């Protein structure tokens, strides 16, 4: 029979170092594509362009902090004859002092200058350093870009692994995270790792890895992060500093190295108008003329 | 010549050369792995005057140009033929301009649609996008996490950036939680405790008479007594009390618009009742 | 009782009830906002984990008490494709009835993921191991359905694009790289990139067979390597 | 023997049908002594369920129920395959 | 006058039940399956404890008297389900003995024949 009809049946019922920093420059006046000058010239013959720099550090608990804007680098592990724009001076000083660091800047802003200070520093500490680049093609790029710079640089890839016994190693995150799970001996000689393209952690497929690897990476190692100009970067610094218990600096800038000109091209039209200048000021009325143009075109553009 | 023998005659290699002999270049992933880099060589050697590239040469550093030209306002990203937003476009704007080589950078976009100005202010003068992690779970991860003994599969979960806003939302509420703990303690001291035993009876008044409202209201009842002119307490849904009324008439709500709407026998009969308490700014002109 | 209640409205008891009510309305929103916090600091990540941890106890990949098995370690050694199914396809002995050209077509479904063009009805020595692996994958999708994971069987099964079986089978038989590209419209370097992912699966299958003592698999896999690592896939780069 | 013990459980559930038979708002409204008495009687069921938790050791109850049928999934997979291989 | 009889009749059920519980919950569930090598008897032992626990949590919800009885009730149908698999498997086994006895008795008749 059924025992389970007894349940169907009826009852018988009756934060630190946060500041905005100013820096500027001057650029020659030019027409670009429009018929006159894009911006007002200076009286000297330039056009002056200014930009903003932000820094903030995530403090560890029980950590007595000295400001890095008070710091002086007595000797460089890596030389630079040019003018150190103080978003670069702020962060290399942090790497000079021995701290984890985020760089949130443009691709041409100068993230190459800063992170390479950590490479020769381990070489000036007789230690091994690791560069993590996301793409094989970048890995072969950053191998060639750094092996010609120091020579003690190696490659590990899924495709081709050359010189695992080098002092520096251009390699991937997925090389690195697997060697954490493999428990690799190279992880012993590390005090510094560069993270290229840190804003790739937003990937729906691979963005798990840039998070999961960092928590698997030790609290000893001070880190180097190259990320894009991003708005929510300081909450990420909370995520760094909590889990490693070491200070994490961020470097934000809006610095645009080459001056850009934004033109709108109508299909099967000719009127090609500056709508956003070098100074990011939207030309509303040129845009009005761009839309009022509306009632193989590449050959018009190229020649 | 670095390739092997039979590989030196593949047709994709053959037809890509005389374009490059014109200084005309194509860069996408469907090319061979060797054909990716050597075109980037001659672009970095500058002998390629025009490049037609796929979107990953955005990532390819150490090779900028002067002018980046877009032919496409929208791009099918697999799911939507969407307008490119700002922080997408700024990294798409990040390719133009060589540093000491070019005085300016030129950005041109082809269009055949009527763009509104906030779109250009939203695309060209747009803001950067949020780095928010997409941490999920993997089966190869779990057996690895059980393998590495000193760490746990929970241990990665402890420091997660996937759970971060729900972590950040708590110090917002703990500020509000701390307020109300003291805001209770001032009204904690009752001058007589019997109001609680009263309250459990007083809410039982509003609790046990609450059932009878669901019992007085029976769908096929209060019938053979709704002749017109009868006094009636008028309170629609227990929340809009129109006082004492007088029955005008009633009629069945026979819904011929779609007979699939079957009314309960409260709803299936529509009664008119005159009440004298309707507010002066009530829309008399809108009820049917 | 309300008549026999002392302090029915005595000493303005209903105003004192209002003093009790506003106390009740403040104290009652605390326990609703505390549980708004108490359900906030809950880790959201265990519930899909436990459904996955349900699965790994089923198939012998681990114990009910979370101890990794050799089947888990074999799953730890596999990262090129489905660590569930490849651990199943090995241990079910499906590679025992295969040649070094036959197995690589079964491996071709795993180093390639992107949607491509439909193959015809294939050779019977090709579709049959494909017919063998699907019911095994149908069995896994049954248990993930049992674990209340939102999995469509066909989306679980036909995620594996089986159209490059005939390419790798003949590339395991000495073919020209020119000839094999004419069998589909998938681009050539994309075919090179999946062969170099298919190398990585052999790099696993060189290593996975070491974990068990199945050199019968591995020597058969090492025959596949020279049927893979040749004229075009063996090439080098220019940055190196 | 379980036919002894489950028949004792049968009487408990039928008496659990005897308690959730009527409406309790007539006597619980009267006295807290009636209110505390079934509150005293419910303390068994909190303590009796906790004993089964020690054998394991509202959203917790979902974490109970999947684990219970879990090796119950494992048994019949072994029971048929003991005969399917036979 | 009406609930006062049932409270005794409810509490006498659990007092008749709780010493059966402490014996049944004396050895841990992993221990008692380790005593029984019979995997088939294991499938009876596991689901019995879940049927008891589903019985009281339903009944505690009947003591709580919440008008929402929906989530407690569906897991009972799983508890209803996993006993159905057991008997249909056993009938296969028992009638398998009915099959092998059908030959040995028939074949030894042919030896006489």
């Amino acid at each position: 029979t059924d025992l389970f009809d007894v349940f169907e049946e009826t009852p018988v019922e009756l934060l630190a170092d946060s500041f905005e920093q100013e820096a500027s420059r001057e650029v020659d006046a030019s027409k670009g594509l429009t018929n006159s000058e894009t911006l007002q010239v200076e009286q000297d013959g330039k056009v002056r362009l200014s930009h903003q720099v932000r820094h903030q550090v995530a403090l560890p608990p029980n950590y007595d902090y000295t400001p890095i804007a008070e710091h002086k680098r007595v000797n460089e592990a890596r030389t630079y004859p040019f003018t150190l724009d103080p978003f670069q001076d702020t962060a290399i000083s942090c790497i000079d002092r021995g701290e984890s660091v985020l760089v949130s800047a443009h691709t041409s802003a100068g993230k190459t200058v800063v992170a390479e200070y950590a490479i020769a520093q381990s070489l000036k500490n007789k230690q091994r350093v690791i560069y993590t680049s996301p793409i094989k093609a970048l890995s072969n790029q950053k191998y060639r870009e750094l092996l010609a710079e120091f020579g003690d640089v190696g490659l590990m890839t899924g495709d081709i692994t050359i010189n695992p016994d080098a002092g520096c190693l251009v390699m991937t995150t997925e090389i690195l995270r697997s060697m954490l799970y493999r428990g690799s001996e190279v992880m012993r000689e590390v005090a510094w790792v560069i993270f290229d393209e840190v804003h790739y952690m937003r990937d729906k497929e691979r963005g798990v890895v840039w998070e999961e690897t960092i928590i698997l990476l030790p609290d000893k190692v001070r880190y180097v992060f190259l990320s894009a100009t991003i708005p929510n970067a300081m909450e990420f610094a909370e995520w760094i500093c909590k889990i490693h218990s070491q200070p994490c600096h961020i470097v934000y800038t809006n610095f645009r190295p080459t001056p850009l000109q934004h033109y709108l091209f109508p299909a099967h039209g000719d009127g090609i108008y500056l709508v956003v200048d070098e100074k990011s000021t939207f030309r509303e009325e040129n845009f009005q003329k761009a839309m009022a143009s509306i009632s193989g075109d590449i050959y018009k553009i190229v020649k | 010549a670095l390739l092997p023998e039979t590989d030196r005659e593949l047709p994709q290699i053959k037809h890509i050369l005389p374009l490059l002999r014109r200084g005309i270049g194509i860069h996408h992933s469907g090319l061979l792995p060797i054909l990716k880099e050597v075109i980037e060589i001659l672009f970095q050697e500058g002998f390629l005057k025009v490049l037609f590239a796929t979107e990953t040469f955005s990532i390819g550093l150490n090779m900028p140009a002067k002018t980046v030209v877009f032919t496409s306002v929208r791009k099918w990203d697999g799911q939507q033929f969407r307008w490119v937003s700002g922080g997408e476009y700024i990294q798409m704007s990040g390719r133009a301009g060589r540093r000491g080589l070019d005085d300016r950078g030129i950005v041109i976009m082809m269009i055949d649609e009527k763009m509104e100005p906030q779109v250009a202010k939203g695309m060209v003068k747009g803001q950067a996008d949020r780095l928010d992690s997409a941490f999920h779970l993997g089966y190869n991860m779990i057996l690895n996490l059980m393998r590495v003994e000193g760490i746990s599969p929970e241990f990665m979960l402890e420091h997660s950036f996937f759970q971060f806003q729900n972590v950040i939302s708590v110090p917002v509420m703990e500020k509000k939680l701390a307020e109300l703990k003291k805001d209770f303690d001032g009204i904690e001291v009752e001058d007589e405790e019997n109001v609680k035993e009263y309250h459990e009876i007083e809410q039982a008044i509003k609790g046990y008479r609450e059932d009878v409202r669901q019992v007085v209201t029976h769908p096929a009842n209060a019938l053979s007594f709704l002749q017109p002119g009868r006094l009636v307490e008028i309170s629609v849904n227990g929340k809009d009390n129109y006082g004492w009324g007088a029955v005008v008439d009633f009629a069945k709500r026979i819904n011929k618009r779609n007979p699939s709407a079957v009314y309960t026998d409260h709803e299936s009969y529509i009664v008119n009742v005159v009440v004298n308490t309707m507010y002066i700014d009530s829309p008399v002109n809108l009820l049917k | 009782k309300l008549s026999s209640n002392p302090l029915t409205n005595s000493m303005r008891l209903e105003e004192l009830y209002g003093k009790y009510s506003r106390k009740h309305d403040l104290h009652e929103d605390m326990k609703q906002l505390k549980r708004k916090i108490s359900e906030s600091q809950a880790v959201i990540q265990l519930d899909d984990l436990r459904r996955r941890k349900r699965v790994l106890r089923r198939l012998g990949f681990c114990t009910p008490n979370d101890i990794i098995e050799l089947k888990g370690r074999v799953a730890c050694e596999i990262s090129s494709g489905d660590e569930l199914l490849l651990t199943e396809l090995i241990f079910n002995g499906n590679f025992n009835e295969l040649k070094p050209e036959q197995a690589a077509a079964l491996l071709s479904c795993f180093a390639f993921q992107e949607r491509c063009k439909e193959a015809p009805r294939l050779k019977p020595e090709l579709a049959e191991p494909l017919k063998a692996m699907r019911e095994i994958a149908a069995k896994i999708a049954k248990i993930m359905k049992d674990s209340k994971i939102e999995v469509v069987e066909k989306d679980y099964v036909e995620s594996f694009r089986h159209e490059l079986m005939e390419v790798v089978y003949e590339w395991c038989r000495g073919a020209t790289f020119t000839q094999i590209c004419k069998m589909t419209d998938v681009y050539e370097g994309s075919l090179i990139r999946m062969f170099k992912r298919l190398e990585e699966l052999v790099k696993e299958l060189v290593d996975v067979a070491n974990t068990i003592g199945n050199s019968s698999l591995k020597e058969k896999m090492e025959a596949v390597l020279k049927l893979i690592h040749r004229d075009i896939v063996s090439a080098g780069s220019l940055y190196l | 023997n379980p036919d002894v013990l489950l028949s004792r459980v049968i009487n408990v559930v039928r008496a659990a049908s005897s308690l959730a038979s009527q409406d309790v708002d007539f006597y619980k409204n009267l006295d807290r002594g009636f209110s505390k008495d079934l509150k005293s009687k419910a303390d068994k069921l909190a303590d009796m369920a906790n004993e089964i938790i020690l054998s394991i050791d509202w959203n917790n109850f979902g974490n109970i129920m999947d684990n219970l049928l879990e090796m119950s999934d494992h048994s019949l997979d072994k029971l048929n395959c003991a005969i399917n291989s036979k | 006058e009406k609930i006062k009889p049932y409270v005794r009749s409810f509490s006498k059920a659990l007092d008749e039940l709780k010493p059966e519980i402490e014996k049944l919950t004396s050895k841990s569930l992993d221990e008692q399956l380790l005593l029984l090598s019979d995997e088939r008897a294991k499938l009876e032992l596991i689901n019995r404890y879940a049927y008891v626990l589903s019985s009281l949590m339903f009944a505690n919800m009947k003591v709580l008297g919440v008008k929402d009885m929906s989530p407690i009730l569906g897991e009972l149908k799983r508890v209803k389900s996993y006993m159905d698999k057991a008997k249909q498997y056993d009938n296969r086994i028992t009638k398998s003995n009915e099959k092998s006895q059908a030959e040995q008795e028939k074949a030894k008749n042919i030896i006489s024949n």
